[PDB]
Parts: structure tokens; sequence; C-alpha cells
DNA sequence: AATCTTTCCCACGGT
DNA sequence: TTACCGTGGGAAAGA
């Protein structure tokens, strides 16, 4: 019941 | 006279060298009727994978055996199952994967649901077989009513799979789909990602690590996107329901197939998870006139989300190549263990021509039907030479055997326990 | 009748 | 340019 995510990407901004 | 059964020595050559050849069928769970002539194609357009060692091998064992590369070269084919819609040719030239970009569905088919049927045969016209999708509701247009948790079957559970698509100003040529690529998230065109929708606890904090929630996928919930193949992940994200060309922050129905979504990214001020062509990027919503609970968002920030599945099918020529196709393949989903030992199997595809081997020790099996199986488990004595009990776990794989020499294998092992 | 689902219609803005 | 085409919003028909 926890996930484990690789890596977490940043999102850029416009 | 019949073909060879699988050898012991065979099947020792096998479990050392491996080499499977798989068969993976991306798609959704449901897709939009086409009335009269038209054609509104199944988005995200299901994707055929060859996966595995077993095809480079298969390759290199049909041109010592004098194919040409274009003899070698696998072929393959897709369609709506059972039905008089024609197939379409997916091109797999220089590829391990295609996309089917223009399937659709007729209402002249009068089924609730259907499967994709995919047909494969080598370039020297060897046949390879038929594969079949997992099932896809058909619905006529998604309804315009808050969801109902009463049909489980729109609704999206958290840890299963979605893909997101961007569509501007309703042109097919516009589609794009979020894809990871590169360790970077971006909209592709051609391509697209499945990913995980884990729901989180609103006090859940970032982090790669964290604490799953069960439940259905409402609006106003927190949720984790993770792309089920790179294992990459946005940051926490908010989906919200879109309505016109504002998303809602006070909606809290279920989400639905095909509804448009918004995923404002937690925690910052009114950013939302937006495309620009084929760049992910954030963009600031503006705050809608008067009404505090919308926020007007642009274009690239309206998201169709669609829950899809995964077709799976793994086959070794394991006494070489045969006459009869290698499918149906079975696929186990389950072992339970039950005298003597009887050890029960539970999938698909079954049939009285199977048997069950432990490791390489070929077991008496008896078929029941195409979804179980019973089978002997063999001696420990077997596989350790001079017990006469279980004197240390022991664990050995569990493999279908067809009686041509065709080795289906599963992903589970059986394991001797001592007796205590 | 009233309301939700299914089917039919058609224009926008793309090739 | 004209001819043609998925797509989404609405109208109409069905339950
Ligand atoms: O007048 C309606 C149109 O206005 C735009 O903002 C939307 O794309 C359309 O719904």
């Amino acid at each position: 019941k926890k996930a484990t995510a690789t890596t977490t990407w940043m999102v850029p901004t416009a | 006279s019949p073909p060879k059964r699988l050898t012991r020595e065979a099947m020792r050559n096998y479990l050392k060298e491996r080499g499977d050849q798989t068969v993976l069928i991306l798609h959704a769970k449901v897709a939009q009727k086409s009335y009269g002539n038209e054609k509104r194609f199944f988005c995200p357009p299901p994707c055929v994978y060859l996966m595995g060692s077993g095809w480079k091998k298969k390759k290199e064992q049909m041109e010592r055996d004098g194919c040409s590369e274009q003899e070698s070269q696998p072929c393959a084919f897709i369609g709506i199952g059972n039905s008089d819609q024609e197939m379409q040719q997916l091109n797999l030239e220089g590829k391990n994967y295609c996309t089917a970009k223009t399937l659709y569905i007729s209402d002249s088919d009068k089924r609730k649901h259907f499967m994709l049927s995919v047909k494969m045969f080598y370039g020297n016209s060897d046949d390879i077989g038929v594969f079949l999708s997992k099932r896809i509701k058909v619905i006529s247009k998604p309804s315009k009513k808050k969801q109902s948790l009463k049909n489980a079957d729109l609704c999206i559970a958290s840890g299963t799979k979605v893909a997101l698509f961007n569509r501007l100003r309703s042109q097919t040529v516009s589609t794009r789909y979020l894809h990871v690529e590169g360790g970077n998230f971006h909209a592709s065109s051609q391509q697209w990602g499945a990913f995980y929708i884990h729901l989180l606890d609103d006090d859940e904090s970032e982090g790669e690590e964290f604490t799953v929630r069960d439940g259905y996928i409402h609006y106003g919930q927190t949720v984790k996107l993770v792309c089920s193949v790179t294992g990459m992940a946005l940051p926490r994200l908010i989906i919200r329901k879109v309505d016109k060309q504002t998303a809602l922050l006070d909606a809290d129905d279920p989400v639905s197939q095909l509804h448009k979504c918004a995923f404002y990214l937690k925690d910052t001020e009114r950013m939302y998870l937006c495309l620009s062509q084929e760049r992910i990027i954030q963009f600031q919503a503006t705050p809608c006139p008067k009404e505090q609970n919308k926020e007007m968002i642009n274009d690239g920030a309206s998201w169709t989300i669609i829950s899809t599945d995964k077709a799976e099918y793994t086959f070794y020529e394991g006494m070489g190549p045969v006459l009869a196709p290698v499918t149906p393949v079975p696929v186990v989903e389950s072992l339970q263990l039950n005298d003597v030992a009887m050890l029960e199997l539970t999938g698909q595809n079954f049939t009285p021509n199977l048997r069950v081997w432990f490791g390489d020790v070929e077991a008496e099996t008896m078929y029941r039907c195409g979804e179980s199986m019973l089978c002997v488990v063999p001696d420990i004595s077997a596989f350790r030479e001079g017990w006469r009990w279980v004197r240390q776990p022991v664990q050995v794989p569990v493999t279908l055997v067809r009686n041509d020499g065709v080795i289906y294998s599963t992903s589970l092992t059986f394991t001797y326990t001592p007796e205590p």
C-alpha cells in the first residue's frame, strides 16, 4: 500500500 | 505422424538460455462507436509490441536456415475480432512496435464488448497466430450526468492505468498524448504513455515514496501519475473537472471514462499541467469573473482521460518451428495448492494438449476447461536426489508445454516447503 | 410527462 | 481555390 516512483520530473514554466 | 514432444534435454536448454517471444497489446478499455459512414478512431491508438529476446533469436534461426531478411520479418494485422470490418496492416519494419491509428467500430456491430484481433506471421508465410486484446466496452457517447459508483465499469480505481490526450478545436491531426521519452515528459503525436493514477490522501507530502490509498478517483482529490514503463512521475496533482474552458475547483464527483480533466500542480499559484505543441509545461490559470469556484485554463491544459489495459502472451518454440499456430497462448493467473498433492492452475486459453512442467520434470496433468487445470506435484526426490522429505525449501519454475513442444512460460514458481 | 441513453445532424478548421 | 474528413456540440428519436 505504498508506491515507488523512480524519479519525479520537474515541470518547466512558460 | 505427430510432431516431436518436448524432451527433458530441450526443457533444460530452454531453462538455461530462455529466449521467449512475447506479444503485448496496449489499448483503451472503452471505445465510442461510429454511426453511419463516420469514423471515430480509437484513441489512444492500440499498440502492438514484440517484446523479449526471442524475436532476435527466432530471426537468426530463420536466416540460418536460409531465410532472407525480408522472409524473417514478422508481419502483423489488426482488426475488430469476430467482425466483417477489414483488418489493417501494421508496419513493424525497423521497430519492435506499431500503433493502429485508424481503427473504429461501426454501429453495424451490435456487440456490447469486443476484442481486438492481431494476426501475425513471418515473411516466408510461416504462421504465428492470432492474439486477442482484453475486452473493450462499446459506448454510444459519454453521459453528461455525474458518474455513479454503481457503474464501476466507467470509473477509475486508484492504481489502475490511464492515458491522457489533448486535442485542439476538434481536429484529429492535433491529438497529442502524454508520454515519457528520454527522461522527459512530452506530448506525442504518435506514442502514448500508460500511467498509474495513484490516489494520495490530502496531507501526503511530495516525494518519490508515497502512501497510496484505495478507492475510485474523484475530482478534487490529489493524485500521482507514474509512467508504468519508466517509473517517472509528475509532482502531486489535483485532478479537476473541466467545464467548457474552465477548471471547476469545487467538483467532487467520480472521474469517468473520456471525461475532460485538468491537473492543478498542488501548492502552486493556479499552475496547470499544459501542453504547448510537443512541450509539457505548467501554465497559470486566470480567475473567472465573479465566479470564485472556476478558473480559466489554457487550451493545452484540458486532458481527456481514458482507462487502458494490456494483453500479454509469451511462447517459445521448444522443439523448433511447428505446423500449428502458437495461439491461443495460455496465461496463468494463479497457482493454488490442494491424498496426493495437487497444484491447481487458474488462467485462460488452457487446452487438453498442455502439460505442466516443474523445472524439467513433466507432471501428470488433468484438463478441466480453458480456465482451470490440475496437476500432480512431483516428489521432492525428482529435484533433490536423496530426500525422502523436504529438508529445506526448494523453488522450481512452473511452465506450460504443448504436445508439439511449444513452451509457454509463467512468471510463477512452486516452492517445496519443509515439513514442520 | 419527463429524463436519460442512443442515434442522427452538421459545421469548424484541419488535410 | 475546391473536395473531403474526424470531431464535438446539439437536435432528434428511443426506452
Ligand atoms: O463560443 C464557444 C467557443 O469559445 C471558445 O473559447 C471555445 O473553444 C468554444 O466553445
